[PDB]
């Protein structure tokens, strides 16, 4: 019984990340932000 | 002189760079071309268009 609800449990995790999109907000805003501050910066460039 | 650093005065445009053979599009009204930085990365070459 503990060895189905194991092999259960981790499919449905697998394929419960592969639908939905928004689950890795938390690695991926600290993505954005990095190039965000760089954009910035560049268009800095371009201010009399 | 293309492929080779040089120092270019394109119209009084003045710059240091590689010139190379493009393919971006112009349309005739253009003489130009900008980066998001303000810097230009085409231009026209005034005697051969």
């Amino acid at each position: 019984l503990i060895a189905n609800q194991f092999n259960s449990a981790i499919g449905k995790i697998q394929d419960s990340l592969s639908s939905t999109p928004s689950a890795l907000g938390k690695l991926q805003d600290v993505v954005n932000q990095n190039a965000q501050a760089l954009n910035t910066l560049v268009k800095q460039l371009s201010s009399n | 002189v293309k492929n080779k650093c040089v120092n270019f005065n394109f119209n009084g445009l003045t710059g240091t760079g590689v010139l190379t053979e493009s393919n971006k599009k112009f349309l005739p009204f253009q003489q130009f071309g900008r980066d998001i930085a303000d810097t230009t990365d085409a231009v026209r070459d005034p005697q051969t268009l």
